[PDB]
RNA sequence: GGUAUGAGUAGCGAAAGAAGGGUGAGAAUCCCUUCCACCGAAUAUCUAAGGUUUCCUGAGGAAGGCUCGUCCGCUCAGGGUUAGUCGGGACCUAAGCCGAGGCCGAUAGGCGUAGGCGAUGGACAACAGGUAGAGAUUCCUGUACCAGUGCUAAUUGUUUAACCGAUGGGGUGACACAGAAGGAUAGGGAAUCGCACGAAUGGAAAUGUGCGUCCAAGCAGUGAGUGUGAGAAGUAGGCAAAUCCGCUUCUCGCGAAGCAUGAGCUGUGAUGGGGAACGGAAGUUCCUGAUUUCACGCUGUCAAGAAAAGCCUCUAGGAAGAGUAGUACUGCCCGUACCGCAAACCGACACAGGUAGAUGAGGAGAGAAUCCUAAGGUGAGCGAGAGAACUCUCGUUAAGGAACUCGGCAAAAUGACCCCGUAACUUCGGGAGAAGGGGUGCUCUAUUAGGGUGCAAGCCCGAGAGAGCCGCAGUGAAUAGGCCCAGGCGACUGUUUAGCAAAAACACAGGUCUCUGCAAAACCGUAAGGUGACGUAUAGGGGCUGACGCCUGCCCGG
RNA sequence: UACCCAUGUCCAGGAUGAAGGUAAGGUAAUACUUACUGGAGGUCCGAACCCACGCACGUUGAAAAGUGCGGGGAUGAGGUGU
């Protein structure tokens, strides 16, 4: 049994970009992310 | 309007196979309820609609030299009109 | 009663439980049900605050009238009911207006007998008064503090004070502990001592029971890392080396009394236990 | 970054293949056939997750595939997923999360009320056939149901108020665990009936062989049963009101009725559908029988067992339209392919690992064990020889029998059922399957006696004995305890160092000390707010000890 | 992964026979005895399942902790899903 047992649901709420920006530092990420100029974002 | 709803005709095996059957298959907009579907077909080919079944198609990955990418999604409406309903050609 | 189990296991072998002979029903009052779910001893972060708590059997809370309020309307014990909330009994209370509330159980109140409540309530087991009104010598429970805020002090199974004197708008009364207080006279108790005294000779048997109580295991200090506890440690088993035994947070846990020094509280106590 | 060396070396990832035919430039490896072999409480059938086109068809054979390759989960093209009723949303709430105002706080923010979100739970209407390169309770056929809508027709109502009816009241919804006995039905089996055959090598025209031996929801009946004293008055309660609920009193009392529920059955559905054989026959009776259902129904126990919507009812309110029948019409969005004990998911791999749930046949059996099989699935992506050392995994072994070794480590032995018999000690439960012994096949008496089932016919189960008969051996295979004596430690079942320690360590019931009078002490937090606890000294926190028995001495100078 | 919360779900088969109950005795009434009933348990044996005691093997593995043969628990302080 390996660690990452994949949960779509699990994967937006703790990852996705709607809890991104429910916290200032989760905008942090995002706007660092685009700074980046990542193609994904969350 | 509802030449928006209706795209485009579906020709193929499975679409011309069942024409017969006075079921006609449409490339819809991928926005359009059945019941749209329904109402905009009557108001462009002068037919009655008896049912509109519905499906999506999600987009197909296709590659072409190192780039890869989605098709379109599409969403497919199959009109059956009515017995004493006119046929719509193809 | 108590009963005594036949050894026919190791578990079994000294448990001991109630036989439960008081209770006249196993169904209660749908209306004076809640719901309560297991905190497990965790705050509102989420935090383990208090150790030592998970996982007991579901509970539904009965909603219990610890103010007795209902003054003048007579009311039927219509049952003695089990409690999963408390160590006392409760009984289900028909008022004659057709309104059903459960109380503390108080020993010696059965089915059939009728209960009151306020200045006109005679000095009978489970009636309800104002401590000004209960003579001197009487043995009481669901004693209030403030008055309306209904019975706080002594509730749990067998226990029982007993009013002393009346010095100004104040009552004298030797609580279950043994501390003698002074409580405002607009307070009211209820008559009795509370009922369900045999509850404190259960033996629990094994540890299975304690687990369906809600308990989980307590591990001494003594037996932790240095960085778990300040018994922690040592080679071998140790002594307590230490010029007082801690708790788990520093501070002294033997003697040291924790009771805050400057206490508002502390001009209605008359004698500490 | 490139390229050597080791080296044509290790490896090629659990397993049964064979030949004939075909295709093709080319074949152990692709296709077909036949035989053989393997799984079969699965290696079968569903299905959730997850994956995301891997699915189907046609081309292909660079690379990928541990070999090969004409083949592929690979490459390239086209295609393919159909819903009022299935699952999710337009319904409900749990944990939890967010949270207008609010409380708290250098900033940021933290908390929290109304109110929301949130299934893993509640509620909620469709079945059987057909069809097929790829979907099907979705398409088609037949027959339904649910919620609406208009249109006809009567009917009744139109201010002592048909009817509707709360965002309010009440009831229900609404719940644990264990056990026992039943009813029924799935399933299983045997005869019966139908159809086909009549046979290779000695025999058989039949106790012969093979194959088959039926069907929905809905609608209308019924029904094992399971619960449930009814009526009337009267009202300090149910935030107003109530005809409803609750409470009280009175009359009438009974395992009888009603009233609720209720598996299943019978009709219809069906002149239809399916069916052993381009065709259409039989459908019966009996036995067995659930892990399903009636149904958490009943009984018991203590550890005392969600909520909300929904549904029903009550009024407060709103009201000229309302229902009934018939007719035809209306019913949105999302998912639907395919894999799913796996080569498609999690493990970098086409990886001996991991992956919830439903179903899971027969013989013998208590059984989902075991062995062999059914339906169904599979022969495992390197092979051909050889049959040295050595290694691993196995089988056997003279005489001896622990002499081995740190140590009987390993292996051997024991093993099922029935019967006999069973010590010390003991907390009286145990110890105990102690130990130690004996039996076990087939035939006849024998549709035995005697059970179960049934109206019968029959069908099923079935001892004890007597005679006999074969083997070296009868739970003839497979699967099933080795035992005893004595001591240390720990009372016990549990727990632990994921991946070198499972223990004498931890825990534990019990003991004891101590704190704590409730805005409790203790604990988290700057605080608010919390846990403690919707508890209240028979309670809660902390320290030590650790079942039980007998006990627990002296010292308070530090 | 640890603990916890809410809500689901799983555990072939067999064995034993606690309390309680009823009936006989028994007694002034009781203790009590015997039989039947009853179905308790961190109960017993044992698959699934969970675990991980021994040994072997593996040790540029089939596998960055496994496999094989034995082993322990298996209605609970149980396993497991969301
Ligand atoms: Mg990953
Ligand atoms: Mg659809
Ligand atoms: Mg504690
Ligand atoms: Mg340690
Ligand atoms: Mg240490
Ligand atoms: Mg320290
Ligand atoms: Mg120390
Ligand atoms: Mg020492
Ligand atoms: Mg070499
Ligand atoms: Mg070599
Ligand atoms: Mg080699
Ligand atoms: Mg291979
Ligand atoms: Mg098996
Ligand atoms: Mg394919
Ligand atoms: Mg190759
Ligand atoms: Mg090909
Ligand atoms: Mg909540
Ligand atoms: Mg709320
Ligand atoms: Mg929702
Ligand atoms: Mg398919
Ligand atoms: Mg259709
Ligand atoms: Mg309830
Ligand atoms: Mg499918
Ligand atoms: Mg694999
Ligand atoms: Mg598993
Ligand atoms: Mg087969
Ligand atoms: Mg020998
Ligand atoms: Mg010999
Ligand atoms: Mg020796
Ligand atoms: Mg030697
Ligand atoms: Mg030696
Ligand atoms: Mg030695
Ligand atoms: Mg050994
Ligand atoms: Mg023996
Ligand atoms: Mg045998
Ligand atoms: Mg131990
Ligand atoms: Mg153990
Ligand atoms: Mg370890
Ligand atoms: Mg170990
Ligand atoms: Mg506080
Ligand atoms: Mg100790
Ligand atoms: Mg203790
Ligand atoms: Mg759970
Ligand atoms: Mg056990
Ligand atoms: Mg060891
Ligand atoms: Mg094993
Ligand atoms: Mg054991
Ligand atoms: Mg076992």
């Amino acid at each position: 049994k390996r660690t990452y047992q994949p949960s779509k649901r699990k994967r937006k709420k703790v990852h996705g970009f709607r809890t991104r920006m429910s916290t200032k530092n989760g905008r942090r990420v995002l706007a660092s992310r685009r700074r980046k100029g990542r193609k994904v974002l969350s | 309007d509802a030449r928006d709803i209706i795209k485009r005709p579906v020709v193929t095996e499975e679409s011309t196979s069942i024409l017969d059957d006075k079921k006609y298959t449409f490339e819809v907009d991928t926005r359009a309820t059945k019941t749209q579907v329904k109402y905009a077909v009557e108001e462009i080919f002068d037919v009655k609609v008896a049912k509109v079944n519905v499906m999506n198609y999600k987009g197909k990955l296709k590659r072409m030299g190192r780039y890869a990418g989605y098709t379109n999604k599409r969403r497919k409406a199959i009109v059956t009109v009515t017995a004493d309903s006119k046929e719509i050609q193809f | 009663a108590i009963k005594k189990y036949k050894p026919t296991t190791n578990g079994r072998r000294h448990m001991t439980s109630s036989d439960f002979a008081e209770i006249t029903t196993s169904t209660p009052e749908k209306s004076l049900l809640r719901p309560l779910k297991k905190k497990a001893g965790r705050n509102n972060q989420g935090k383990l605050t208090v150790r030592h708590h998970g996982g007991g059997h579901k509970r539904q809370y009965r909603v219990i009238d610890f103010k007795r309020n209902k003054d003048g309307i007579p009311g039927r014990v219509a049952t003695i009911e089990y409690d999963p909330n408390r160590s006392a009994n409760i009984a289900l209370i028909n008022y004659a207006d057709g309104e059903k509330r459960y109380i503390i159980a108080a020993k010696g109140l059965e089915v059939g007998q009728t209960i009151y409540s306020g200045a006109e309530a005679d000095i009978k087991v489970g009636n309800a008064l104002e401590l000004k009104d209960i003579p001197v010598g009487t043995v009481i429970h669901n004693i209030e503090m403030k008055p309306g805020k209904g019975g706080q002090l002594v509730r749990s199974a067998g226990t029982s004070a007993q009013v002393l004197g009346k010095e100004g708008k104040y009552v004298l009364i030797r609580l279950n502990s043994g501390e003698v207080r002074m409580i405002l006279a607009t307070c009211r108790a209820t008559i009795g001592q509370v009922g369900n005294e045999q509850h404190e000779l259960i033996n629990i048997g094994k540890a299975g029971r304690s687990r369906w109580m809600g308990k989980r295991p307590t591990v001494r200090g003594s037996v932790m890392n240095p960085n778990d506890h300040p018994h922690g440690g040592g080679e071998g088993k140790a002594p307590i080396g230490r010029k007082s035994p801690m708790s788990p947070w520093g501070k002294p846990t033997l003697g040291y009394k924790t009771r805050k020094k400057n206490n508002n509280s502390d001009k209605f106590i008359v004698r500490r236990r």
